[PDB]
């Protein structure tokens, strides 16, 4: 009786997919919050985050199991912006998953040619 | 913790633990001395109090 | 008017006011009523 | 990157994802097990149910029938669009499939009813019940006796198993990497001996054991995994594979698009 | 006294389009539905209801006004 | 009894 | 009452085995080795199938018909 509709899972109802807030208490910090996301895309976002040497923090979490959506907090060099660091990392993940899709579509195509 | 559980949902979406309840509601016409005092009717507005 | 089945045929009783309840292929005198005709729609999940 | 596919089943594809981090590949398999779309029937209208089966006992039974989903992301009529975000009053070609279920036992044994006796609206081979067991006939759905009958309509849409369950196109995912716990990412838990304690697992073979004297190496990370992705029947596990490649990237597109 | 409760109702839009239902309720603005489905309850605009008619056929809500107010 | 018992199961519907 | 479609963990489809597990019980097979011989290789998988008891059967005895 008092359980959420599954597609509160999917859909915005109105609210932002992304949202965007500088982090004054400290400098070149910011908080991106995704609603209707979680660690699917945090896990890899963070992560390739962490392999650029101008992010000196990037951390995300789930305030709560029951609302879907997960908090970003990322802290750049004093040269660059957070949100730049974040579009580069979407970007290069983009471009990775694009090698790992040809690729797996070449190989696919080469045992299926090899099981006739 | 302290007693509790976690269970997969996919689990239960495919039919785990899940059960009918069944109740049944017993209803018979009384009546006393040679008049019947009740009636299975679709009471109407205009004459039932 | 009502139809009713015979709890042990599954027979189409017509039942009329102040009828004693029975079967009439069967003397059963337990019978049901009938599915309603409103629409019925359950969702798969 | 690269990819090695190692075995390939009617059901399944079992390969090896190398040159990748740990949550790529962490994010492949949440999204073949969460996020990719598939077509199930939802909403049963039920005329005639004289079974002994409850209606809402079938209808969960039907929801779980796989029906073919491939290509369900291209254009209308090639594939389906979600019926919130269709313009159809309730339901159209473009975003549902029909299908129906008219059984009944006239004779004296047992009527078994089965995949194959659903009906699919001819619109495309979107919808079609998954017929993969030997005598092509699919899930069993019922059994009824002599003078029960079955009569209802089924409409079949868009979904992820986010949702709910029953629009998930893959069973398991298998996922390893480091057999050998060179990384010792786990402790493993032993009584007199871990090594001999713990069986080897069949992925060991694919990677060099660890060299007796190597010291332990702290700045390597997991960039080999062995993954194994199972399908349910409605989707082939390549364009499984595929459509969590293009789903992870289109999430990142959007939130590209909406920094940007 | 609203001509819509009691009367057998399908979503038109929104997440819940084509869940069936029956008015229990209504306000000026919201209709108090009770879906078949699930022993669920909601609350629709009514303008986001075809209504059922005796004929088999689907309305719209201001169809249904149209109708009720027996002008002809 | 058996027998007796099963004898008027069966005809209940003519004993009826 | 009725084989599942699906097992509960692993999400595959069981609700096109039972007839095919049942038949291979007749000639001479014990259950692990048919449920085997039925690709039924995780244990989440195959306990649905071992475990399942088929009251569909025992309900339609009880037909108002004969
Ligand atoms: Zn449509």
């Amino acid at each position: 009786m008092n359980q959420p509709e599954r597609y509160e899972l999917i859909e915005l109802m109105g609210l932002p997919k992304v949202t965007y807030e500088l982090d004054s208490k400290s400098p070149n910090a910011a908080v991106v919050t995704l609603e209707k996301e979680d660690h699917t895309l945090a896990n890899m976002l963070a992560n390739q985050l962490l392999s650029d040497e101008r992010v000196l923090f990037a951390g995300y979490k789930v305030p709560h199991p029951l609302n879907h959506n997960f908090i970003l907090r990322v802290q750049t060099v004093e040269d660059c912006s957070p949100k730049q660091v974040i579009v580069d990392a979407a970007k290069s993940l983009i471009t990775h998953l694009e090698e790992i899709k040809v690729n797996f579509m070449r190989e696919w195509e080469l045992k299926m040619i090899s099981v006739e | 913790q302290e007693d509790s559980i976690i269970m997969n949902q996919a689990s239960i979406d495919r039919g785990l633990f899940r059960s009918i309840f069944y109740r049944t509601y017993t209803d018979q016409e009384k009546k006393i001395g040679m008049t019947v005092m009740e009636e299975f009717e679709r009471p109407v507005r205009s004459t039932t109090l | 008017t009502m139809i009713y089945l015979c709890a042990d045929c599954g027979a189409r009783n017509t039942i009329q006011a102040k009828e004693v309840i029975r079967c009439r292929e069967c003397g059963h005198r337990v019978m049901y009523k009938m599915r309603t005709k409103r629409m019925v729609q359950f969702e798969a999940r | 990157t690269h990819i090695t596919i190692r075995n390939i089943s009617k059901n399944s594809v079992d390969f090896v994802l190398t040159n990748t981090s740990l949550a790529v590949a962490n994010s492949l398999r949440r999204v073949v097990l969460a996020e990719i779309p598939t077509v199930a029937i939802d909403l049963v209208e039920i005329n005639v149910n004289t079974s002994v089966m409850p209606d809402e006992f079938l209808a969960h039974r039907l929801g779980m029938i796989p029906l073919d989903s491939s290509n369900i992301d291209e254009p209308p009529p090639v594939g389906l669009e979600y019926t919130r975000n269709c313009d159809c009053d309730q339901y159209c070609p473009k975003c549902s499939v029909e299908l129906f279920l008219n059984a009944k036992c006239t004779g004296e044994g047992t009527m078994e009813i089965y995949a194959r006796d659903l009906v699919v609206s001819s619109n495309s081979s979107l919808g079609h019940p998954i017929l993969a067991d030997p005598k092509s006939r699919g899930p069993l759905i019922c059994k009824l006796r002599k003078e029960q009958e079955i009569s209802l309509r089924c409409i079949a849409k868009k979904g992820i198993a986010k949702e709910h369950a029953k629009w998930s196109p893959t069973s398991a995912v298998a996922f390893e990497y480091d057999p050998w716990n060179k990384l010792q990412h786990t402790d493993y838990w032993f009584e007199n001996d871990a090594d001999a304690e713990w069986p080897k697992s069949k992925n060991a073979d694919w990677e060099e054991p660890p060299r007796e004297g190597e010291p332990f190496n702290f700045q390597e990370e997991p960039r080999r995994f062995y993954m194994d992705v199972e399908s349910v029947g409605s989707i082939p596990p390549n364009e499984i594979m595929v459509q969590g490649l293009r789903i992870l990237q289109e999430k990142l597109a959007v939130l590209v698009r909406d920094l940007d | 006294r609203d001509k819509a409760i009691g009367a057998t109702v399908r979503i038109r839009r929104g997440p819940m389009k084509g869940l069936l239902g029956v008015i229990k309720d209504t306000t000026d603005a919201n209709a108090r539905v009770e879906l078949h489905t699930g022993n669920k309850m909601v609350t629709i605009p009514k303008e986001n209801l075809l209504y059922t008619t005796k004929t088999g056929e689907l309305i719209s809500y201001t169809e249904f006004i149209e109708r009720s107010r027996g002008i002809r | 009894l058996g027998a007796t018992n099963r004898e008027l199961i069966n005809n209940r519907a003519a004993n009826r | 009452m009725i084989i599942p479609i699906r097992c509960f963990s692993c999400g595959k489809v069981i609700g096109d085995k039972w007839d095919t597990y049942l038949t291979l019980l007749q000639e001479d097979n014990t259950e692990g080795e048919a449920l085997d011989k039925l690709g039924l290789q995780r244990y989440c998988c195959r306990r649905m199938i071992l475990t399942h008891v088929d009251l569909i059967e025992k309900l339609l005895c009880y037909n108002p018909l004969s």
